[PDB]
């Protein structure tokens, strides 16, 4: 089992479309009813859903937000009735310090909800977090929740889908929020970086479609856990096999781009997952780990041949000081198999360091002139000084040095 | 839930409010009698039946404009008690609107605003519409803002002010009122979206083909700006932006809080037919120095923060590409201490065309609030005019014999000099 | 079963009774001839047929007002023998109404009241409507109250009195009559709900948009207050409150028994259309210092007991939330020896709109009886005026040559000084 | 069998809606007729009703009131004909002393009615009292009846549903009536505290709905007695297993809030009954006793597992000087089972002491200045002195010390 903590407008939407994808996959009706064709289903549902006496299924989700508008719109959607009104929380009434201050203020009810959800699962495995690191809501609230959660639950995993601000496109106060959120991520987060720049780049070459792609990534990541097989039957198995990450998915094709039914082997897919173009995020930098989850018919002989050929062709580079993985799953029996075989890749690669070097460069490009610090001084945390900022910057520098 | 109260002070504020509430009624389908043949909650309140009372006050020290409101087509829309009026105006005198005539009305206005706030559940803030070079638009606006800061010391206070134009001017004592208002409200304001009548005249002539525009067209354009600003509260979009978002992303330092408003798809019907206005085109039009609605050339200064509020058929990828193109431009320069100077908001509701207006129906639009150091030149001009008139001590007797002292004149001028120094300091590159 | 008798003395009392009985007939569906085309039992009696005779007496020493009643639209509603009248009024003289002219009528009034009491089964008490600054409204009221205390020494005696206004006044000798009445009735009364003409004038101007109200509108508002007070006896509600409940919950000490009446939803038709008057809104209006119907600022004193009488579509949870909000307020302060200063009554019958009145039809209403130490200032003003006029010994010959002595003047002034001292003592915090 | 004594407007209503709930549960027509579908019913009816030769059933209820209006309205309801006109009593014509004086005055007829009702039952078990402690009617009349009843019937139980005055919301003379009623309750009452404050708080988060909830509590408390099973087949069994109380009910859901048909185990319910939020009433204070009555399908294995887990999770605190209970019942076969399994909790907890500390603080906040004593001196009981008040205050202080 698992819980999802989505914050800010970004996280709220991310959750909306993630649950849309999930209910599509598992044959869950918009109202929580189960379709007749899926009555005898074999798919495991406990992982993301828990059924109710009324036979309806409820997501293990909690909605958090500093503002009402987004969630109010969500509850006007056809999927509104699905969520649990008890879990959803809205502030009665864009800065990280303010977000963390509110988090300190509204500890009690949030952790009440989290405890209630936790006690309903026998074998909870970890946490899932969806948020944006730039905006005031996501950054600060995620920081506070991560801190108090790592404190509260020292034996549960914490996974996040953190969305990073666009850089080629010029939050004016993004450097501070990003740097602080990164501090908290290093200091508490167990383990999926995301950026609007490269994401929209691949989308080209509304937020609805972008986050549909993101939800696709999340669902494909959690597929095998959802669909038990032989190997990789747990999230901890995933994490151990890799341990910051980046992702790529081959069949990112429009509903109109099915006309080119290209004979898609496993070799061509796994190859495509390697190119920098498909890496959805934007010094002979090299890899640390690679995982490829493959959906559809697959012959392990083909997998071995592809691995052999790629190894000989040396299209990849590895650390000199240490000695990939190809897991196979099964598609949901419901969504059309427009793709003969499909592939998702999650990897750890040193080049990601550059991200922080940019943000650090951004942050250093402001701290020398004290820009937009007036609001921060208002909050208690930065009321006296900003030693928090210095510690965070040095922590990020240490991480970059370690990479 | 996210209720906000709009306050319209003076003739300029009241007429801009007329345009704004006409636009709001058209956008939300509300008839001019308050009935409809939610989204309409941050600005309207429901009273039992379909009657929707706007969440605003119309305050003036002169019965004329408010009486025009009371007898117009919207005579039955506004609550009769929220159309507050005086007996004798401030006569372009800051002292009259702030000390002598404004003190006999401020209590009633505060009582009505308290009633409106109590009627709300979560108050986002206030929208103050006024003019800089008017009697009640300056003195009463400053008095009201200070009283609101005393009462609601935490809610955001955004003001839409008509900055005096560089050349055209309708009053002789505008520099005095403008400097004194800047002093008093700069003490007690969050951010002030600025606009010029001369710049909107130029925009109308160049884009809308109108050679003889009135205040009505200017008010319609300003109302379009305000609608674009408040669309996120009133409608649903991909990227929502609240009033606190404006305050945080546009104000780097407490005193430097004077962004300039812009609106890209200002175009007539035929020209709109012949064009293919897209996200890139409207963004480039927003950053064109000739489309600024404050007559200040942006190339004379550096941007410190921009707030692009798109609405309608807008795709986030197109917005990102357009913003990247803008950043790659060399004519558009930003301060070095703001590597990220773009707050982006996207709304799903296309702008509503007012029947009888000049703006053509478009599929998408963008409003750009830009905080820039080019406003420093306008401040310099204003304080130069103030310095001339005060050195000759002209018109000073009118202000002094109405509850003010020349010491206040000197203090306001010194505060404006400090503001100019602050703009100069934030302009320079870090070393 | 819970029958109560209302006594209207003087011109003010008789006209307020006219308004009150018009309201009662409208509320209970009784036609102005006593016939209907139980609830109507505490105030009306049935005589065989559908004739409903009100359970009241109209007593005056002047034939004019009573004759207006006898020939008006309600000429056939009242029993002809219960409209008691004299020949010569008391001429604004307490001595005339109490000693000389009142002694020739008190026996008849007591006989009629005895007939009414015998006709009843369980008598809750008496409602005495009168004015403080009138001849028969003071002297005859005091005489009647003392005779009733002699006869019905256990039934509650609630009086609705028009307290003299701070500034406006229709008579010159009002302080004398007011002080003497306060003396005599304070000896023999349970609680006196107070009201001012000036305060109701201000309420009408501010809320009902009436710039030229008469005594008719004032009487209609007072009748609404009385109807809200007696609704629990006349109708069925969630929380019933009887006359003894008023007496117990509003009178902390035997002498401090002068609460002030209030009515929240005083609003015109259009304003009622534009508002969403709820329990919280009407409660806040009740505690607003400008909505008090006695011209005393409550912020100058401390509340010792409040009686909120809601009626209509009222939910107990909303009432509790509103009262908690009031208690959390800092402008509204209570005495430290009353940790619980709220008696709450809820009735299911919404207030009835009189055809031809100014109050709009509302879904809920609240009447607030507040005992507060702010009435001490009004007492101080009244005794100051008495002290001036008595030091000059003005008008004293009129009182003395009519069966009174100057010793009574001195004793009444000393009693009022003792009452002021008692208010001061109960005002101070316990240590 | 049992009798109900309801006083004051509060008690009168409480009774109205309690009998409404009862007749709904047992399939009793508004006029006292029995529906055709319920002809062969197995439910026990003697407990709260006695049938009549006309086949109609009459409640074992008595109506008392100082004022006519409330009961007159009751007799205009569709349920009017159900009650027994003989038992109903109305005074021919707000203070505790006055109430007790009247009680002394009208002893004869009240006890006539009570004796008549008592002699019609073979195995009367105890008494039920519904009243408010603040208003003049309920407080004084209940005091007098309790005194003379404990004197008259020294071998019958006396149970009360006492409604306590709101405190956050400022009866002006409530402290006196409350203190005296508490004196009498300690000195004579065998055994359910109630407050408007927390009750309306939970209702939020008209008197009709509040008292509907209260009647729900009462009926759920008496269910198993009404519906015989194996264990807990008597009120005395209830009392012995606990012995002041507070209550909570899980499925307190609006008729519109059935849309969320949440899969409701027994574990989640019994857990929910523990939180202070659900306790309908408003120093490491701890429990004395806990009872949970569960309605619907229930597996004792589930109950044991829930008990084990809660014990291990130590969500509760117990007295250090002494060593809960989970009883199961069956729902009425008529009302829809919108809830898969439902739970009611009655507990004794030390924190209730605070209530009196407030009222004492209230009373002490008045007795020092002699506020509103004029009316009390009128009555004979307080004609000479107020030693009654001093004794009552000291008794309450002794009870607080004992807690």
């Amino acid at each position: 089992e698992i819980i999802t903590l989505q914050l800010g407008q970004c996280g709220n939407q991310i959750g909306f479309e993630f649950w849309k994808q999930l209910c599509a996959e598992h044959g869950i009706s918009p109202e929580g009813i189960v379709e007749e064709f899926a009555t005898e289903g074999t798919d495991r549902k406990d992982v993301f859903f828990y059924q109710a006496d009324d036979e309806h299924y409820i997501p293990r989700a909690v909605l958090l937000d500093l503002e009402p508008r987004v969630i109010h719109s969500i509850l006007n959607s056809p999927y509104a009735k699905l969520y649990n009104p008890e879990n959803i929380y809205l502030s009665e009434h864009n800065n990280w310090a303010s977000g963390f201050s509110q988090g300190e203020k509204i500890h009690e009810d949030i952790f009440d909800i989290i405890d209630r959800e936790a006690d309903g699962s026998d074998s909870l495995e970890g946490f899932v977090l969806c948020h944006s690191i730039a905006g005031g809501t996501g950054s600060g609230l995620g920081s506070y929740l991560l801190e108090r959660l790592n404190d509260r639950y020292p034996k549960k995993l914490v996974q996040t889908y953190s969305v990073f601000p666009n850089q080629d496109e010029m939050v004016v106060v993004q450097p501070y929020n990003s740097l602080l959120t990164l501090k908290r991520l290093t200091q508490n987060a167990d383990c999926v970086v995301l950026d609007n720049t490269a994401l929209n780049r691949i989308a080209t070459d509304s937020f609805s479609q972008i986050n549909q792609l993101v939800s696709t990534i999340m669902s494909a990541s959690t597929t095998t856990l959802r669909y038990p097989g032989y190997m990789n039957n747990d999230l901890i198995g995933l994490i151990a096999s890799l341990i910051f990450l980046m992702t790529g998915y081959t069949p990112l094709t429009t509903d109109q781009s099915v006309a080119s039914v290209r004979k898609t082997t496993v070799l061509d897919v796994m190859r495509r997952l390697l190119q920098p173009k498909n890496v959805m995020v934007s010094t002979n930098h090299c890899y640390i780990a690679i995982l490829n989850i493959i959906q559809g018919e697959v012959d392990p002989t083909q997998v071995h041949k592809s691995l052999q050929r790629i190894r000989e062709r040396k299209l990849a580079n590895f650390i000199p000081w240490g000695p990939i993985q190809v897991a196979l799953s099964r598609k949901s029996p419901y969504l059309p198999s427009a793709h003969r075989v499909s592939g998702l890749m999650m990897a750890n690669h040193t080049s990601i360091s550059s991200l922080f070097e940019r943000t650090c460069r951004q942050y250093d490009k402001l701290r020398k002139r004290e820009a937009f610090l007036e609001q921060f001084r208002k909050e208690d945390m930065f009321k006296d000084n900003f030693d928090e900022m210095d510690t965070s910057r040095e922590i990020v520098q240490q991480l970059i040095d370690e990479y | 839930m996210r209720e906000c109260i709009s306050i319209h002070v003076g003739q300029a504020g009241v007429q801009i409010g007329n345009a704004c509430w006409e636009l709001y009624c058209l956008e939300h389908g509300i008839q001019p009698d308050g009935q409809m043949p939610d989204s309409f909650n941050t600005f309207f309140s429901e009273t039992g039946a379909g009657k929707h009372v706007p969440r605003a006050v119309f305050v003036d020290l002169e019965p004329t404009v408010i009486d025009e409101v009371r007898t117009g087509t919207y005579r039955q829309l506004f609550h009769p008690e929220q159309l507050i009026t005086g007996k004798e105006d401030a006569a372009n005198n800051y002292a009259r609107g702030h000390y002598t005539i404004g003190k006999e009305i401020i209590d009633l206005v505060l009582d009505r605003i308290r009633k409106l706030a109590d009627q709300c559940t979560g108050l986002q803030g206030f929208l103050v519409f006024h003019s800089f070079g008017g009697g009640t638009g300056s003195g009463f606006t400053s008095l009201l803002m200070e009283r609101l800061s005393v009462d609601y010391g935490k809610k955001s206070k955004l003001e839409f002010s008509i900055y005096p134009a560089p050349q055209v001017s309708t009053a002789v004592v505008e520099p005095y009122n403008s400097i004194l208002t800047t002093h008093t409200t700069l003490e007690h304001s969050d951010c002030a979206f600025m606009v010029d009548n001369e710049a909107i005249y130029d925009i109308c002539r160049r884009n809308l083909d109108i050679e003889r525009p009135t205040y009505t067209n200017l008010n319609r354009l300003i109302s379009q700006i305000v609608s674009s600003i408040t669309a996120s509260l009133r409608f649903d979009g991909a990227l929502n932006v609240d009033l606190t978002d404006f305050q945080t992303n546009l104000v780097p330092y407490p005193r430097i809080h004077f962004p300039l408003a812009t609106y890209a798809p200002v175009i007539s019907a035929e020209k709109a037919y012949h064009e293919q206005l897209s996200v890139a085109e409207i963004t480039n039009a927003c950053f064109e120095p000739a489309n600024q609605m404050v007559k200040c050339d942006p190339r004379h200064g550096k941007y410190m923060a921009c707030c692009l509020l798109y609405r309608g058929d807008v795709v986030p990828k197109d917005v990102n590409a357009a913003i990247a193109t803008i950043k790659t431009k060399r004519s558009i320069q930003f301060v070095d201490w703001c590597p990220t100077g773009f707050k982006v908001g996207i709304n799903y509701q296309p702008p509503t065309v007012v029947p009888g207006g000049d703006l053509a129906k478009v599929q998408r639009a963008v409003c750009m609030l830009s905080n820039t150091t080019a406003i420093a030149e306008a401040w310099a001009r204003l304080d130069h005019k103030f310095d001339l008139m005060y050195a000759k001590r002209a018109f000073v007797h009118w202000y002094v014999g109405e509850g003010m002292e020349e010491g206040e004149f000197s203090e306001a001028r010194e505060d404006m000099a400090a503001l100019e120094k602050d703009y100069e300091e934030v302009g320079v590159d870090s070393v």
